[PDB]
């Protein structure tokens, strides 16, 4: 340079595609 | 300090087009 | 890189996938930065023209069953065939 | 009620077409 | 059955036309061989 | 054997020879116990085993290379030898033998440029794509000589048999 | 069933006996297991 650090796991996800190939939802 | 994130940081994993599908 | 040739059953090659089969005007949207689309058994179904934004839906090139119809030899040698599940063209 | 069922049910791989 | 076309079954890949692609013959048959026995098993068990 | 393995001179490995051996009642166990050989690699056989198997034919295709290169002659070898000058099928069965050579052995040339890999077991002749080999009584750089000794299972009446009385 | 036994299965032949009368053990046992492999497999399937 008020900034947010999170950490990245090896998670498995379940992505939900709309028809316009968004990934609108997860799980 | 320690904040809550939501249902934040999902990001494309791969080039792939899909449509209407879970995956 | 050769021509795009389309509506012919043809052996595709784009960026790093190989294939074979027809190649057809698309009407699917990717997303500026998508090049492949997977179909629900994670099988090829379009991809982006690497040298055109633009997007080709991928088929396989028409196969089926030969099935030969026939009376039994001791009363001809005649036959028919039925090719399943293609078009009457493709033959 | 034929219709009412029959709306109410929703690689080298073929399929057949049934004979009826 | 179709995803089943999607597992190494202990072969370097399970694209058929990378292996095809990157090794010599004698060694591509081998992680070919591997192919086949897992995806002719995948059929025995899809029609069993 | 012994106007083969003590041959007065071994042809080019781009003309490599090919006597065909018929009708001999032949003991492979000299062969294989004689300590002159640096490599006796039987393939589809096992060595000891030759003295009771009878085959069709027997096809000694003799030659010479510097044994930094001999590793190539064996079925699916990477090589300007192997793909440009002498091919071994991929199913090949037979015996591989290579020697040391300085004790005697640049007649001896070799194919480096060719539209494509050769056929197993053609042989070649065209020319400027060959080169020589520098062979000196002073030098994997020395010669060896290379016997490949192929055999033929197709059953017809047996021409070779072994010492199996 | 029968016919399976004329199967390489990927060995050197079909034969069991000459695998036995062309190699010695430490690679006929790798021949004659390609077999065993190819000859069980046909065994179960027509066991089911």
């Amino acid at each position: 340079l008020a900034y947010y650090v999170g950490y990245l796991q090896p998670r498995t996800f379940l992505l939900k595609y709309n028809e316009n190939g968004t990934i609108t939802d997860a799980v | 300090a320690y904040t809550n994130s939501f249902t934040r940081g999902v990001y494309y994993p791969d080039k792939v087009f899909r449509s209407s599908v879970l995956h | 890189s050769t021509n795009l040739v389309k509506n012919k059953c043809v052996n595709f090659n784009f960026n790093g996938l190989t294939g074979t089969g027809v190649l057809t005007e698309s009407n699917k949207k990717f997303l500026p930065f998508q090049q492949f689309g997977r179909d629900i058994a994670d099988t090829t179904d379009a991809v982006r023209d690497p040298q055109t934004l633009e997007i080709l839906d991928i088929t396989p090139c028409s196969f089926g069953g030969v099935s030969v119809i026939t009376p039994g030899t001791n009363t001809s040698n005649q036959v028919a065939v039925l090719y399943q599940n293609v078009n009457c063209t493709e033959v | 009620i034929e219709d009412l069922l029959f709306n109410k049910v929703t690689n080298g791989l073929t399929v057949l077409p049934p004979l009826l | 059955l179709v995803k089943q076309l999607s597992s190494n079954f202990g072969a370097i890949s399970s694209v058929l036309n990378d292996i095809l692609s990157r090794l010599d013959k004698p060694e591509a048959e081998v992680q070919i061989d591997r192919l086949i026995t897992g995806r002719l098993q995948s059929l025995q068990t899809y029609v069993t | 054997f012994g106007e083969v393995f003590n041959a007065t001179r071994f042809a080019s490995v781009y003309a490599w020879n090919r006597k065909r051996i018929s009708n001999c009642v032949a003991d492979y166990s000299v062969l294989y116990n004689s300590a002159s050989f640096s490599t006796f690699k039987c393939y589809g056989v096992s060595p000891t085993k030759l003295n009771d198997l009878c085959f069709t034919n027997v096809y000694a295709d003799s030659f010479v290379i510097r044994g930094d290169e001999v590793r190539q002659i064996a079925p699916g070898q990477t090589g300007k030898i192997a793909d440009y000058n002498y091919k071994l099928p991929d199913d090949f069965t037979g015996c591989v033998i290579a020697w040391n050579s300085n004790n005697l052995d640049y007649n001896y040339l070799y194919r480096l440029f060719r539209k494509s890999n050769l056929k197993p077991f053609e042989r070649d002749i065209s020319t400027f794509p060959l080169q020589s080999y520098g062979f000196q009584p002073t030098n994997g750089y020395q010669p060896y000589r290379v016997v490949v000794l192929s055999f033929e299972l197709l059953h017809a009446p047996a021409t070779v048999c072994g010492p199996k009385k």
